[PDB]
Formats: C-alpha cells, sequence, structure tokens
C-alpha cells in the first residue's frame, strides 16, 4: 500500500518536503507530476519529473519548487521554499500517461496549511 | 549593410519547444539566402509563395524567424493548410503564407541516451490555433462529463507532453529542428534586401 508524508503546518519563511511512495506497480519508467488543489480553486499544476531525472516546472513556481525522485526507494520528492499564505492546498502526486495526458492520481493527497 | 543574424537563429545551441516557439524579428540588415539553399544540412527546404533561388533579389519588411523542435513525422505539418497536432494545437501557418520552412535532422544535438525530455508539444486544445498564435497556457483541463473539481470525478488531463528523444529511436521520431522564415512583402520602406 502506497503512502505519503511530509505534509503538515509550516511558517511562510521556510520550506517543506513532500513524499509520494509507490507500491504494487513499478516506479521505473513512469512520468510523474506534482499538482495542487487550493480550497475553492481549480487544480494547479506545479511541475513534473520525467524519466532520467529531468524536470519541467510551472513558470510561476520555477524559482521556489524543486522536484526529485528515487526509483530505488520508489519515492517522489517535492521541496518548496519561500512559502506564501496562498500556497496552502492539498497536494497530489500523479502519473502522466504517454500519448494521452491523463493524470493517474493514486495518492490520497496531503494537506498543507500555512500560518503563523 | 551588415549581415542579418542567420547564424544566431540556425546554429543556436538551444531551441525552444514547439508549444513555446521562439520568434526573432530580422530588420535593418542584408540577408544572404544563398548560403541557406546551398547548405547540405537542411533536409527540408520548402518555400511557399517565393522561390529559394530567387530569394537574393527581393527586399522584404521585418522577416520573422520562428525556431522550434518537432519530431520527424510532423515536419509535413509545418505547411499551409495541414492538419495534425502541431498544426492545430502548437504552430499554425496561414493559408496565404509567403516564406520558407527549413528543417534539419538534429538527432546528435537534441537527444540523450536516457532521453532528452526538454522538448514539449501540446497534445490537445479546446480549439485550433489562429495563424501565428503561441499558446503557453499550462493549465490542467477536464473532459468526460465531469469537471476538474478534483479526483472524485473523472481525472483531469495535462496538455503538454515531452518527446522522449533517443538516439536509438528510428527516423520519423528523431528531433528535427525547424526554422520558419516568414516574409512581409513591401508595405513600407523595405529594410532587409539581398546583395
Ligand atoms: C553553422 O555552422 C556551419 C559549420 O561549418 C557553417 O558552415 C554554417 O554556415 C553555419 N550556419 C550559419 C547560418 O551560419
Amino acid at each position: 500500500q502506497l503512502v505519503e508524508s511530509g505534509g503538515g503546518l509550516v511558517q511562510p519563511g521556510g520550506s517543506l518536503r513532500l513524499s509520494c511512495a509507490a507500491s504494487d506497480f513499478d516506479f521505473y519508467d513512469y512520468e510523474m507530476s506534482w499538482v495542487r488543489q487550493a480550497p475553492g480553486k481549480a487544480l494547479e499544476w506545479i511541475g513534473n519529473i520525467y524519466y532520467s531525472g529531468d524536470t519541467f516546472y510551472n513558470p510561476s513556481l520555477k524559482s521556489r519548487v524543486t522536484i526529485s525522485r528515487d526509483n530505488s526507494k520508489n519515492t517522489l520528492y517535492l521541496q518548496m521554499n519561500s512559502l506564501r499564505a496562498e500556497d496552502t492546498a492539498t497536494y497530489y502526486c500523479a502519473r502522466v500517461e504517454s500519448g494521452s495526458g491523463w493524470l493517474d492520481f493514486w495518492g490520497q493527497g496531503t494537506l498543507v496549511t500555512v500560518s503563523s | 549593410t551588415n549581415l542579418c543574424p542567420f547564424g544566431e537563429v540556425f546554429n543556436a545551441t538551444r531551441f525552444a519547444s514547439v508549444y513555446a516557439w521562439n520568434r526573432k524579428r530580422i530588420s535593418n540588415c542584408v540577408a544572404d539566402y544563398s548560403v541557406l539553399y546551398n547548405s547540405a544540412s537542411f533536409s527540408t527546404f520548402k518555400c511557399y509563395g517565393v522561390s529559394p533561388t530567387k530569394l537574393n533579389d527581393l527586399c522584404f519588411t521585418n522577416v520573422y524567424a520562428d525556431s522550434f523542435v518537432i519530431r520527424g513525422d510532423e515536419v509535413r505539418q509545418i505547411a499551409p493548410g495541414q492538419t495534425g497536432n502541431i498544426a492545430d494545437y502548437n504552430y499554425k501557418l496561414p493559408d496565404d503564407f509567403t516564406g520558407c520552412v527549413i528543417a534539419w535532422n538534429s538527432n546528435n544535438l537534441d537527444s540523450k541516451v536516457g532521453g532528452n525530455y526538454n522538448y514539449l508539444y501540446r497534445l490537445f486544445r479546446k480549439s485550433n490555433l489562429k495563424p501565428f498564435e503561441r499558446d503557453i497556457s499550462t493549465e490542467i483541463y477536464q473532459a468526460g462529463s465531469t469537471p476538474c473539481n478534483g479526483v472524485k470525478g473523472f481525472n483531469c488531463y495535462f496538455p503538454l507532453q515531452s518527446y522522449g528523444f533517443q538516439p536509438t529511436y528510428g527516423v520519423g521520431y528523431q528531433p528535427y529542428r525547424v526554422v520558419v522564415l516568414s516574409f512581409e512583402l513591401l508595405h513600407a520602406p523595405a529594410t532587409v534586401c539581398g546583395p
């Protein structure tokens, strides 16, 4: 059973790490993506990491977001710094199909809220 | 009187993706097109509305150079009146296009053994592009009679995909670099001429 961690409450001067685990499928050749859903807004695309550790980021979030992966540990890592008060959301790790743009959300989603 | 910067357009190290294609205005110079047609590198050199051998004679106004990277079996879609993913959702040429589509195979520049994933193409749009329209709106859209309210309906789609360019990949999937020269014909005092 795949799980997730790293999501809690965090101050807007620091950073957070988010982790997606993978189980009952191979975390080898899939194209994974990080998206987020703000309360009351649509799903916003944060970034995606390809095969062989190449990343494409949202142009609004290019300088604050780093995404990595570890295929041996079967984990997907997001790190986000210099947080704002609007950055609170439910964050989802998804798998991108090839040829179709279908996102396969098998994570339950992590809840991240920011305050003082 | 100096040369137009075709060196900074063709021989550039990094091209943009086709969904975010680069546009370079060319003005206040003289352009030598004879080096482009006589070069052996360009596999595709197709001129619509002009002739490639006659391009050293016409004075133009504000020549646009559109640089991007597509795959081999989509070079036929960089032409007026074609249909495909690139023509509809990535790069649309007008029906009265007067210019030259230039394309050369760049397998040994734009491929990695693990995959060069830095080149992107739009898979789907709500409507076809207008001629010379760049859409870089990297949203997440919904389809299938459920909205993109979350995961509780049918899941949402991401429009941009990456070509996984490999050297091993057969022709027709290898990275082809495309420069589209577009001409505007003598509305004002012309600035770019031939020698
Ligand atoms: C690109 O480099 C080659 C290397 O010889 C050169 O022949 C060619 O003219 C260059 N392209 C342009 C547009 O200058």
